[PDB]
């Protein structure tokens, strides 16, 4: 069990890198939408205004 | 963004509220002298009687 333990440590630190993609990737996706989105509405309504 | 078009509305809407004052301000005194006109008028009348 600490042969099957350095190995599930080097599992463990993998496992630490890809949690990384799944939640920065998500975080990042949902409010780049929302900044797109205002921008457009920021931009038509200085037009609007206009 | 939101800055210019606080600034469009603004000078829309103080083109507006200048133009519409400052000729309100005509009719304003012309109702004065008219007043005038009259509260001195009407006092000849009543002072000669």
């Amino acid at each position: 069990q600490s042969e099957a333990e350095k190995a599930r440590k080097e599992l463990l630190e993998l496992e630490a890198l890809s949690m990384a993609v799944e939640s920065t990737g998500t975080a990042k996706a949902e409010a780049e939408s929302r900044a797109e989105a205002a921008r457009i509405e920021g931009e038509g309504s200085v037009l609007q205004a206009k | 963004l939101k800055a210019q078009a606080l600034a469009i509305e603004t000078e829309a809407e103080l083109q507006r509220v200048q133009k519409v004052r400052e000729l309100e301000l005509v009719y304003a005194r012309a109702q004065l002298e008219l007043e005038v006109s009259k509260a001195q008028q009407l006092a000849e009348v009543e002072v000669k009687k």
